[PDB]
This record gives structure tokens, C-alpha cells and sequence, in this order.
């Protein structure tokens, strides 16, 4: 995933 | 230690001191002492005026008389103080003003007198009116100043449709606003039961949906005094004792300076 | 980004801690359902707004 | 296209439900909170505040300031009850409109201990001893102090401490009672009597008012939210 | 863990500590438990105030409005081909009274729309399924004069296109107040009369009213062109506060509401008749 | 693994141990297996009681009620424009008998609503799709007098808005009893007659009835305004216990039910005629 | 918007289904359980309890206390059967209404061993030997002790231990029999005969009752839940 | 928060242990489906409620 | 077939909404950007520019 | 491939950082919703397009 | 964080720096804040231009 | 997850 | 994920  | 008591208090603000040898402790509304607007809750950008000792001091209002037919008295804040020394001037020269208050209600009688006063501090005390006409109470009538207003035992509808009085019609057991008086105790309050105490002392924070507002347009707090139990003495059917209200503004600050507001009170 | 919490189980089947899962789909927090895990506080600011709060076993007036 | 199958309940609208929905005004700059005094986290906080009981609902006293005033006197019939009342916090006419009564009228079930506080509004020269009582349900409602003595009771001595509190302890069979009137979930009886009598000196008032207050002890709770009979609207 | 306090086992007393005595003149409520005045056992308490939390008390969709709109042949006399509603919780009494237990509030608002329709006349043929437009018009925006004029282009106003028969329409709204909290009560005016004013109409306002249009309006229309036969529809609006916070408790409304303010007119006798010594 | 016990290989016996003999006066049932009285082989048992678990026995949606409601022109004589049903498993016999194998129970309850409608009269034109409101009214709440009065605002009561043609409506309910378990049987009264009572009506109650309103009612209405032609609808309510627990077994009802209590009236002859020595 | 495709079964309502659904009363404070005695986890527990067989359904004895009483006597015709009965636990009139019979009437299929317990309710001065038997299906139903002897049987001697138990062992072709009557899934025959005879002394009753009981051995199970013919309701 | 369990497989295809997955979507446990993994108990409180429970091979009365 | 239940709001069209939708012209070779002068990221940038007030709105 | 970000929470329930989740379902970026996390810039190219930009406390003309 | 600049507490002035004076002939808009011409308090600014983004 |  |  990509957590920003 | 030494000899101190809940009943004996001294209040000192500015050049004014109050003493009382018969108090019933004292109340801080909602557990919040009055304070100034914090930088992170601030909204007008201009440097405020804080007059301090010249406005935050004890202004005593005109004495009212409590008798066997007395149904109750009410005041609105800051309105009761609009003409009180430099507080009044600061209030009218500025668009914005916020202030907390120490309210001290005074009523002494004697060990043989009887009666109980309910002293209530109400946030946003909206009152009911005269008419078939809704929300129609005029500014001049909504704001009696120092003089305050009164309650009534029942609703007398102002009938004269041609020249309406545009006044409130505050019914006592309805707290003048459509609710029951018995429940007004959810508001910050004290009771002056004459066998117990001379006076009531309530400290009010600034309460509003905004950090600051127009004092001329809007009252923050309403003071309601009702006889929870009627005055009585020995057997004299026409007894009469004084009630004196003394109020002090606290942590008063003002924004938006310009020319003075002159409201039309006629 | 899934959120996992324990349910307060009322009536238990003849089968311990049971969970449920929540995922916000929208950017605006206004769009969100209610978490309903709400903390409580003291009535004291209403029941005891006194400057000198006194202990119940001692005289209210002294 | 993920293979899905619609279950019962599909496309319904439950008023009680808790779901996400699209925001009609996106990216709106919301006004931040400020610390306003008086914040409430739970309705029961309000029921724990003492509010004044309309104890006197007699024909000419009800819906009048006098409905809050019970008269005590040095010449009252000491065999008689000062007041008698049912333990029905949401239903009994004297309790149902107090702040406790009002919150409970938005719920179907209540449970917990209650406390009644009485205030003597007489002159300081006035003395007297009063018995106030609570009888749990099931027997004859007390008509005499002799019978009332036998249940839960406080003997109030008048003096500098103006007020007395009687706690009505949670004593029930069911875990939760109904907010409406019902013999199966009934709460019992409250009554008041003269233990001795009001005694005054000469040049003093022989008659005076007593005020009553009610609130919830910290073990009190309510459940099953419902609409109240205390407000309505015509066509 | 959200359960209430356990009852403590309490024994007999013969002491100078007197919790039963107090003075309500102080403003405070006596913090008493049954163990302070009676002998009590130990109870392990499992009950909870979960359902009386502010959120749980308001977590329910209330009917705040009934908007009626018609779809029929545009004639030249007054008609309901479109309708407008001022957004308020005050045309209805139930939710209004719940919100009014408090002076100030802050919350996000969920709007759910239940749409119903029927045939008016016995028979002129039938109608095909209708699409309804619900346009929000914030204070300042152009209000429609006609069911299909340019305002309905809704380029910047938010609009819902509801198809009849589909599940009820639902949207969420942020906390949109001009203040830091919504004022359920405003003791004051929007204008002040000044001594220097020309007429004394200039400084006259409604007591307790704030902004003239408060939150704007909802404009409802049937997007379909009219059938031969007339169809009448009603849009019921359900309002739910969510992510709720409230300040300063108030006594509940005890007598019937008389318009938008605290005004009463009649049925000022809320309480029943009951004998002093009657159970 | 939920399989039943394997049968053990058992041989001939000549002993002082006598499992075949016993005394049922004791109150106990003889714990015998085939291997105690006959020569048995070894069987590896794979059968299971999975379907007779309390949950599996009740895990089925039962019809407990049929509510009829009309949508037609409001006239001035008695009409079904709205209807009310007292929540109970007792207007129906089937689920009632299953629940009654036990004295006490505790469970969550699933409600599923099947809604059907039809035209009453040969023809006055037609009707557009109807939305139905199912309002729960807990004991104490205001009951409607009119199909569209203020109670239907449902601000605090739970309500379902069902659209006709959609899949059947479904909700779940907690264990809502005032006791620690539901009482399927109550041997007693809600009131006691006292010698000191004025009339002897005061202390009179119904035998085996507990609270007067038990769980409140469901108020059903068609939210749509009436068509020219009349539409009749029926709401069928299906009830399923889930997360079930039960206490104290009871003999099943052997004769026909005669109202809400254990009362019988007739067909007290459940058993057939069969000759003693007839297979 | 996740791309989905509705499968068959969509928007249906299956009475047997097991799905989640919205809670109509959110955050309700549920009354906790207390430890009540007598909890049941499975319907078969009830079928393992001995209940009394209505063995005598003759014209004047049925739906009467006597339906439970079989008469034994010192002068009975010893060639004749005391009783004859079919192994149809949910269907045979004598078995179908016992607690075993009742639970099985909510299921379509049964399997496992059964046990019959007989109680001698005669005087203590009374003696006797009885043969009780079970014949697996397929042959002529026993009319004589000679034939009954050849199948599964217990020779009961009366004495201080009042009661005797005959276990009917699971002997079947199919893995599960039907709860209804059906020759393809039939269970066989139960019968009773005098091994010797009831013998009493003088001044004693020559005639007495026998009571019968039935229950399920621990290997017993049931499947396919169904509605019972034993309850109904008119319009 | 997904829950994974083995199914008791009846009829097997010509293809071992097979599973299924469950996720609770709602806060209230009342909203939940049935787990149907139900444990069993002894009939003894009903079949043998005796103060002195006796062994089946010995005399019931002694 | 994943068991789903349709919530309120289903099949509505909100003008303010923010959702994905199928591309009608797949695999289209888009013309790349070039650095044009005068780019605006926010409407308030325009309100910060001094514009001339029509101060004199008298009849003529 | 799920994308997780914090929401800017306006009105807070009585229960901190809350997130939401996003997943693109389509190959074409044209199909995508709007991220709405948009950066800002200086008005200077419009408010001060001067070759010699001067400090506000000093004379504009010198 | 997308909030606008905090207002700085600004005092009295008696100086040769004159931000109130300028020359719009240049083409530029005067970059002034209230603190440049009036005495201001410190405000911690929480408002944002989120809704006026293109 | 929770595998049982 | 976030487990509370
Ligand atoms: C006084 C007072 C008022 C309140 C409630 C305030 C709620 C304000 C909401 C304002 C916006 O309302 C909208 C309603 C519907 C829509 C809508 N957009 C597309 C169709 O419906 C948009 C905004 O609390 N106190
Ligand atoms: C006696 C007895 C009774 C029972 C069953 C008790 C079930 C009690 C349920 C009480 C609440 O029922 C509701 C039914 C429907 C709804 C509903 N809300 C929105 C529309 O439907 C709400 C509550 O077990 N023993
Ligand atoms: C955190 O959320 C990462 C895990 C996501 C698991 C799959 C979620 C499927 C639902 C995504 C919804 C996207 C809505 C815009
Ligand atoms: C534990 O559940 C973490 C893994 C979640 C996987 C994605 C689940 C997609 C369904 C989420 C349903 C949310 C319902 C409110
Ligand atoms: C990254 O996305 C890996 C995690 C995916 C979690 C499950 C997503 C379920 C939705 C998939 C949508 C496919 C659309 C073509």
C-alpha cells in the first residue's frame, strides 16, 4: 500500500 | 485553621471592596473563571483595549423592593451596566467587547423574617413577548438597562393591534421563556434563604458561540431573581425589604474602536 | 487503512472477544459515520460549581 | 466486475442507522472550535442536577408558583401526612416534568438510586423534626408515621444546615424498570410526617414553605431511546 | 469499560459525620450514595450509560420538512411546478425540543430524502418514471422564478438528481456555521436603533433573529416534462446530527411552541391536578 | 470434531454386574449402550448432532404477523390508512411451540418484512410506487391517532422506510428484556389484592401476564398520498432468534392454544386409537 | 465506484439464511446474563431423558391416565402378547408424542440406538419373569414368545430392582431412517411376553400396572429440520 | 479484522481442508450473523440429577 | 457472489460528488503539457491583485 | 495498491487522526476521481511582475 | 497544513520606513498587512483556502 | 486477521 | 491497519  | 468560614467573605476588585458575614459559599459558573482571549482563539486582528481597574470594579445598581406581591425581577448583561462609568464608555466606543462578571446579590432581613430568593445566571436568556406577533419585542423594550424588568403571574396578551407595546410578557413559573421554573436550577445559581444567608455570589465567565461579539446588539447573560418562597414577617401583611444587585465586569477587553454608539432608548 | 475494534457483546451465542471493521471511503470527515465510542465526564461543573467544594460528610455551611 | 449478491435489507432506510454518505459541500473550510464553558458529554449529567419538584398540584396551586411550595405549620394535624407520592420518576405528575423526569421521558427503561433533598424556607427562630420515608412496593401505602417508620427513612432535624437528603436506594426485582406506569415494574412509595412538630416563638410566623428537589445518584442509568409524550404538534 | 460504580458494602453508623444534612442555598447538589444513609451490600455494577451519550441521544433521522411539488401542464396561474424550503429544524417540533436541551451546538449534518408520488385525477392516461432535482441555493445565489430557468443549470450550487423508486437520497454536510458553534438561542438583535437615524424603521430588527436567510434554501422540481395527466409528489426531509458536541444545558420546552422564537401563546398549563397526600 | 461416540466391540457376559436392571423411582434415566445388553461390533461413528444445536433448531425466519394497511382517500368512518401491531410471537402457533420447549430464553432478534400489495377495485386509473413506513413505538411513546400526524416525525423512535418492490426489509434487535432472560412462562401476577383496598378491582390482574404493553408496537402506514383508485397492502413479519441461549426444558404443547396463556379449551384428545397388541 | 456484477439469488429472501443486518436500537445497554440452572445446548439432550410411553391407546383408555398403564395379572393368557408395538419413534401412535417422538417430529431423518425401560408397579409380594423383545425388520411380526425369543431380547426378573431396560440397537440398512412411516426405512418390531407368570400370595392383588419409558442412547442423532404435524392453526 | 475458519465439508468434488471468511460490518453485536460453531454438553443435569450418582453396572437401589 | 446490502443514497446523482467512472476513449495518446506562463493554482491569487474601483456610480 | 491518507477533520465527535482509503479501478488516469490535495503558490507573478522587486518599507520610486 | 499566515503583534511606529506610501504606476500591488499601518495583536490563524483551489 |  |  501507499500511506501518505 | 485560625477561624475562617464559608459564610464570611471579602471580594476586592479595583477600588471597591465587598464584605459579607452571611454567605452560602460562592459559585463559579460552569467551573470556569473569567479569562482573556487567547492568541489561538483570537479573531479581530487589531490590538485590544484592556481598561482593567477603571472598568473591572463593583457597580451597584438601583435598589429594588421585595414585598408579598413581588413576582420576580430580571436583568440582562452587559445591558444593566451600559451607563456605568468608564465600562459604559468603552462598550459604546467599540464595535466589539467581551467581559466576565462577579455578581453579588444583597438581601438581609432578620431571624424572625421568612422568604427565599432563587438567583439564576442564564446564558442567552431569550424572553417571551406581548403579542400574537412573534419575535416582535423592540430593542428599547428588550433592554431596560440598570432598571431591569419584571415577571408576571400570568400571560396578559397585548391586545392593541393598532399601537402595540412591543414588550416582553415574562410569566414566572415559565421562567418567562416557555419552560418550567423548577428546572432553572440546571443554570448557575444560588438561593438566598433568609434563615441561612444575606447574599448570593456568582462568578460568570464570558459565554458565547464566539470569542468576542457586539455588546450593544447582544446580551450574553441574563440575571433572574424569583421568590421561590414568599416574603413573610411576624403577622404584618405588608412587609417590605430591599434587594440590592452589585455587579463587577471581569477580564474586559475591547476591539474595533471608532466614534461613539448612541442608541435610541425612546 | 482499515480500522478494527471490539464490539461490546450483549447476548452471546453458544460458540470471547468479537470485532468489527470500518473503512472511510470519503475525503471529507463530514461524510463519515459515527464512531459511537464516546467518553464520559464529571457532572461537577453543573452539580458542584463551588469555589470551595466541600466534602459531603462535613457541614455545607460552616 | 466483482460478483455480488444483494441481501435482504437492500435499499431500505433505517432511521436508526449508522452509515457513510457523500459530502454535498466538498473542501469547505470549517470554523474551528473554541473552548466554550458548560460542555455536556451525556444526558445523565443533567439528571444528576437537583431540580425543584412541583410537589403541590392541587386544583388552585398547579401551574402556579405555589405548586413548588409545601406548607408546614406549628398547628398542623400531626397524625396526617405532610405529603405522599409514588416512585414513578418519569410518570408521577410531581416528578415527570423535573429535569430527571424529562430526560427519562425520552427513554423506555430506567434503573438506579434516586435522592430527594428538602429545603426548609422558614424563619431561623423556627424549629422542628420531620420524618421522610420510602417504602418498597408490595404492601399497603403508608397512611400513618407508624407504618412509614418501618421502611427506609430519614429523621430530619431542622437547624443551621437548612436542607436534608433522603436517598431512595435501588431496590427492585427487575434489572430495569419502565419509565411508564406499570404495576409489574413499580417503584414504591414516598411519604412525609411530623416527628415532633414545627415550634416557633411569639412574634414569628407560624406557617412556612418547604421546597423539594430531586436528582439521580451516580449509579443511575437509562435505555431504549423513544419519543416523548411531553411535546406535540397540530396539523 | 463504561460501567457505573459498584455499590460498596456499608455498615451501621454512630458519628459526627452527617452526609444526610446539607444546604442547597450554596448552588450545589448533595453527592450522596445509598451507602451514606442506609446499610448497603456490595453490588458489582454492570450497567452502562452507553445509550445516553450526546451522540446516541441524537443518532436518529428526524422528519424536519414536507415539500410538495407537482408535475403538470404549465398554465398561467400560481402552481407548484417547483418549490422552495428555507433550511431549518424549526417547522417541526420533535428534534427541535431535543436540540433545545442545549444553548450551543457543533455537528456535521446528514440529510436523507424520502420521495413519494401519486396520481391526482381519476384518469387522463399515465406517467413515466420521474427524476427529481433538489438544488441547494446558499444565501446570495440566484433563486428560480420558473421550474426550468437558467438557475437550475446548477454549475456551482450542489444538486441531487433523485430517480423515483430508488433508495432514499442521502448526503452529508459539514459544520457550516459563521460562529464557532451553532446558537440555538440568541438573546439580542441584528440591528441597533441609533438616535441619529432618519426613520425609526432603519434600526428595527426581529428579537432573537440573527442573519436574514440563515442557511439558504432547497429548491425542488420534477425534471421531467409534464405528462397529460397530473402527478403530485412530496419530498420528506430527514435530518440527523452526527459527530455532535453541545454546550450549556437548558430546561426543556414545557408549553407548545409559537413560531421560531421562545414565544408562548397558549396551553400554558402543562401540569396535571394531583392531591398533595395522594400517591 | 463433533461426532458421536464409536460403538465398542462387546463380547459375551456371565457376571454379577447387571446394567439391564435399574430403578426409575430414583429420578434418573439408565445410561445404557447396546454393548451393555447385546454383543456388539466396533463401529467408527461419523454422525453428528450439528443440526439439533439450539441455534440450528431456531435458525429460521418464522411468520409471526400479518399487518394489513390501506392507501385510499381519507374519508370519515373507520379505515386502515395506518395500522398498529403489538409485538409478540403469540398470534401465530409454529414458532411459539418451538420457543415453548423451554421456560427461559435469551437472544438477539432479526426482523424481516415481506410487503405485498394489490388493487381493490376493477378500475379508477392506477397508482405510482408506494413507500411504507414502519415505526417502532416503545411503551410510553405517543401513539398515532392519524396516518399523518406529528408522531410519524419519528425523531427518537426507530423507523423503516420501505420502498415497494425492493428486497424485503431487514433489521436486528438486541436482547431487550427487563430481566436477565425472557420468561416464556410466568406463574404469578403483576398486582396483589390487599385486605385494606377500597374496591377489590384495584388489586386484580391477569394471571401469568407481566407488563401491560410488553415490548410496545409497530405502527405501519403508506407514506404516499392517496391515488384515485384504492391500493391494499399487507406486511408480513418474519421473526428469527439469533445468538440463542435457553433454560429449563418443558413438555411441548399437546393440545391447541387458547390465547396468550396456558389455557386450553377444546380438542383435548391428542392421541389416536391403537390396540395394545397391534403393531 | 467498485465495478460489481449482480449474481442470481440477488434480492431474494431465504428463510434459512445467515446474514448481517442493521441494528434498529443502537448502543442499547443490554441486561447481563445470570447463571440460571437447567441450560440446554442441544435438542437431543431432551430426547435422552426417559419419558412415559402412552402404551395403552385402546378406545376407552386413550387420552386418559390409563393410556400410560399396562395391566399385568397372575391369570393372564400366557400364550398371548402383553404388548406389541412398531419401531417408528416419530410415527407410531404410542411413541410419536413422547419427548423423543416430539423432537423427532421436527426433523425428517433419525439414526441411532433407543432404550425402553419398564417399571413394575405391583406389590412387593409379587413375583414374575417377563421377556421383552426386538425383531429387526423383514420377517413376520412376532405373535408368539417362541418367535420373539429368536430376536434381540431381555428376560426380566422382577425383584428389588423394580425396572428393566431393553436397548434397541441401531440395526439398519440405510445410514438414516425417515421420521415418517415408510417400509423402505422401517425399524422393526417390539413385543412383550410372560417368561413364566406373575405369581402372588393370598391377600395380595392379583392384578397390577406396568409403566413404560423411552429414550435415546448416546449414539442417537437427527437431521433435516422441518415443521411438525403436531401443532396447527385455523383461519 | 477478517475471521477465517474451516468448513466441515460434506460432498467433496474430485479436486483437503476448505475455508470461509467472515467480516462483521457493524458495531452492535446484535447485527451479527450466527457463528453456528456450537459446543455441546452433558445431559446429566437432566438424565442423572442424583445426589449420589451411581455406576450403571451396580444396583440402583442398595 | 459477495453478499452486499444497498444503503440509502444508492443510485443518486450528486453534482458535488467525487467518483471514478469508465473512460470512453481508452489508450488515447494525450498531448503533453508545455510550460505556459501565468499559471493559477487558487482563485484567491486573483483577489490579491489590485483592480480599479468604480467609485463614481452617479446617474450620468 | 490501496492509497491511505489523513482527512482534515472539521467537527469532531466525543470519541485524533482519521484516515480514508482510495483505490483506482481503471487503467486510464482520466477515469480517476480528484485527489483534491492541492498545493498553493505565490501571487507574485501577478501582484509583483517587476524586474526590480522592491521591499514594501522603501520608496516605490527612487 | 494549509492555513493562512498568523497575524503578528505590531506596535507603535515613528520611522523613515513608509509602507503606506507607494506608486501603482509600476504595475505592482502593495504587499501590505494590517500590522504595517495599525497596531495589531498576535492571532494564530486557522483559516484555509481549501475551497478556492482551481 | 484471526484464523481459527 | 489500525487495531484499537
Ligand atoms: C439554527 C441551526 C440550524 C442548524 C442546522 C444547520 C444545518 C445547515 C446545513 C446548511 C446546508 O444544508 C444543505 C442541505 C442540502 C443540500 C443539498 N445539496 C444537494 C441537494 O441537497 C446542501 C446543503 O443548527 N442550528
Ligand atoms: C415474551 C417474549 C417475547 C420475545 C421476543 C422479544 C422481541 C422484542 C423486540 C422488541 C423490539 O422490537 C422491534 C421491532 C421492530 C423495530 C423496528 N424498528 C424500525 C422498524 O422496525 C424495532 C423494535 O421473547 N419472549
Ligand atoms: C487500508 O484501507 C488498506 C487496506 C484496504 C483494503 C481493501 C479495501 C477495499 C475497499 C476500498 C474502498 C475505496 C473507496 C474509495
Ligand atoms: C480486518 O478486517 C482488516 C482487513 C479488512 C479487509 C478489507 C475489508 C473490506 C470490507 C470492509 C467493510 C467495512 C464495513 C463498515
Ligand atoms: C492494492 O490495491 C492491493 C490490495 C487490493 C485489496 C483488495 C482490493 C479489492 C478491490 C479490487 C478492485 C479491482 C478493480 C478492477
Amino acid at each position: 500500500i501507499s500511506e501518505v | 485553621a485560625c477561624g475562617y468560614s464559608d459564610r464570611v467573605l471579602q471580594l476586592t476588585l479595583g477600588n471597591s471592596t465587598i464584605t459579607t458575614q452571611e454567605a452560602a459559599n460562592s459559585v463559579v459558573a460552569y467551573g470556569r473563571w473569567p479569562e482573556f482571549i487567547r492568541d489561538d482563539e483570537a479573531n479581530p486582528v487589531d490590538q485590544p483595549t484592556e481598561p482593567d481597574v477603571a472598568t473591572c470594579r463593583f457597580y451597584t445598581l438601583d435598589t429594588v423592593m421585595w414585598g408579598k406581591e413581588s413576582k420576580g425581577w430580571w436583568w440582562k448583561l452587559p445591558d444593566a451596566l451600559r451607563d456605568m462609568g468608564l465600562f459604559g464608555q468603552n462598550m459604546y466606543y467599540h464595535y466589539l467587547g467581551r467581559s466576565g462578571y462577579t455578581v453579588h446579590v444583597q438581601c438581609n432581613a432578620s431571624k424572625f423574617h421568612q422568604g427565599a430568593l432563587g438567583v439564576f445566571a442564564i446564558p442567552e436568556y431569550c424572553l417571551a413577548g406581548d403579542s400574537d406577533k412573534q419575535r416582535y419585542t423592540s430593542y428599547a423594550n428588550a433592554n431596560p438597562g440598570e432598571r431591569g424588568g419584571k415577571f408576571y403571574s400570568q400571560f396578559n396578551k397585548d391586545n392593541a393591534v393598532t399601537s402595540p407595546k412591543r414588550e416582553f410578557c415574562p410569566v414566572d413559573y415559565l421562567l418567562g421563556c416557555g419552560v418550567l421554573l423548577g428546572n432553572a436550577f440546571v443554570y448557575p445559581h444560588q438561593i438566598i434563604n433568609l434563615r441561612t444567608n444575606n447574599s448570593a455570589t456568582i462568578v460568570l465567565p464570558y459565554v458565547n458561540a464566539l470569542a468576542i461579539d457586539s455588546m450593544v446588539k447582544h446580551n450574553n447573560w441574563g440575571i433572574a431573581i424569583l421568590p421561590l418562597s414568599p416574603l413573610d414577617f411576624a403577622q404584618d401583611s405588608s412587609v417590605e425589604i430591599p434587594i440590592t444587585v452589585t455587579i463587577a465586569p471581569m477580564c474586559s477587553e475591547f476591539n474595533g474602536l471608532r466614534n461613539v454608539t448612541a442608541p435610541k432608548f425612546q | 487503512g482499515a480500522q478494527v475494534s471490539s464490539q461490546k457483546v450483549g447476548a452471546h451465542e453458544n460458540s470471547s472477544t468479537i470485532n468489527y471493521t470500518t473503512i472511510n471511503y470519503y475525503k471529507d470527515s463530514a461524510s463519515n459515520a459515527a464512531s459511537k465510542q464516546d467518553y464520559s465526564q464529571d457532572p461537577s461543573k453543573f452539580t458542584e460549581p463551588l469555589k470551595d467544594v466541600l466534602i459531603k460528610t462535613a457541614p455545607a455551611l460552616n | 466486475g466483482l460478483p455480488v449478491l444483494n441481501t435482504p435489507g437492500s435499499n431500505q432506510y433505517l432511521t436508526s442507522d449508522n452509515h457513510q454518505s457523500p459530502c454535498a459541500i466538498p473542501e469547505f473550510d470549517v470554523t474551528p472550535p473554541i473552548d466554550i464553558p458548560g460542555e455536556v458529554k451525556n444526558m445523565m449529567e443533567l439528571a444528576e442536577i437537583d431540580t425543584m419538584i412541583p410537589l403541590n398540584l392541587e386544583s388552585t396551586k398547579r401551574n402556579t408558583m405555589d405548586m413548588y411550595r409545601v406548607t408546614l405549620s406549628d398547628s398542623a394535624d400531626l397524625s396526617q401526612p405532610i405529603l405522599c407520592l409514588s416512585l414513578s420518576p418519569a410518570f408521577d405528575p410531581r416528578l415527570s416534568h423535573t429535569m430527571l423526569g424529562e430526560v427519562l421521558n425520552y427513554y423506555t427503561h430506567w434503573a438506579g438510586s434516586l435522592k430527594f433533598t428538602f429545603l426548609f424556607c422558614g424563619s431561623m427562630m423556627a424549629t422542628g423534626k420531620i420524618l421522610v420515608a420510602y417504602a418498597p412496593p408490595g404492601a399497603q401505602p403508608p397512611t400513618s408515621r407508624k407504618e412509614a417508620m418501618l421502611g427506609t427513612h430519614v429523621i430530619w432535624d431542622l437547624g443551621l444546615q437548612s436542607s436534608c437528603t433522603m436517598v431512595v436506594p435501588w431496590i427492585s426485582n427487575v434489572t430495569y424498570r419502565q419509565t411508564t406506569q406499570d404495576s409489574f415494574t413499580e417503584g414504591g412509595y414516598i411519604s412525609m410526617f411530623y416527628q415532633t412538630r414545627i415550634v416557633v416563638p411569639l412574634s414569628t410566623p407560624k406557617s412556612m414553605s418547604m421546597l423539594g428537589f430531586v436528582s439521580a445518584c451516580n449509579d443511575f442509568s437509562v435505555r431504549l431511546l423513544r419519543d416523548t409524550t411531553h411535546i406535540s404538534q397540530s396539523a | 469499560q463504561d460501567s457505573l460504580p459498584d455499590t460498596k458494602a456499608s455498615g451501621p453508623a454512630h458519628s459526627k459525620e452527617v452526609p444526610a444534612l446539607t444546604a442547597v442555598e450554596t448552588g450545589a447538589t448533595n453527592p450522596l450514595a445509598p451507602s451514606d444513609t442506609v446499610q448497603t451490600r456490595h453490588v458489582v455494577q454492570r450497567r452502562s450509560r452507553s445509550e445516553s451519550t450526546i451522540e446516541s441521544f441524537f443518532a436518529r433521522g428526524a422528519c424536519v420538512a414536507i415539500i410538495e411539488v407537482d408535475n403538470e401542464q404549465p398554465t398561467t396561474r400560481a402552481q407548484k411546478l417547483f418549490a422552495m424550503w428555507r433550511i431549518t429544524y424549526k417547522d417541526t417540533v420533535q428534534l427541535r425540543r431535543k436540540l433545545e436541551f442545549f444553548t450551543y451546538s457543533r455537528f456535521d449534518m446528514e440529510f436523507t430524502f424520502v420521495v413519494t408520488a401519486n396520481f391526482t385525477n381519476a384518469n387522463n392516461g399515465h406517467a413515466l418514471n420521474q427524476v427529481y432535482q433538489i438544488m441547494y441555493i446558499p444565501p446570495g445565489a440566484p433563486t428560480p422564478k420558473s421550474w426550468d430557468d437558467y438557475t437550475w443549470q446548477t454549475s456551482s450550487n450542489p444538486s441531487i438528481f433523485y430517480t423515483y423508486g430508488a433508495a432514499p437520497a442521502r448526503i452529508s454536510v459539514p459544520y457550516v456555521g459563521l460562529a464557532n458553534a451553532y446558537s440555538h438561542f440568541y438573546d439580542g438583535f441584528a440591528k441597533v436603533p441609533l438616535k441619529t437615524d432618519a426613520n425609526d424603521q432603519i434600526g428595527d430588527s426581529l428579537y432573537s433573529a440573527m442573519t436574514v436567510d440563515d442557511f439558504g434554501v432547497l429548491a425542488v422540481r420534477v425534471v421531467n416534462d409534464h405528462n397529460p395527466t397530473k402527478v403530485t409528489s412530496k419530498v420528506r426531509i430527514y435530518m440527523k446530527p452526527k459527530h455532535v458536541r453541545v454546550w450549556c444545558p437548558r430546561p426543556p420546552r414545557a408549553v407548545p411552541y409559537y413560531g421560531p422564537g421562545v414565544d408562548y401563546r397558549n396551553n400554558l398549563d402543562p401540569l396535571s391536578e394531583k392531591g398533595l397526600t395522594t400517591y
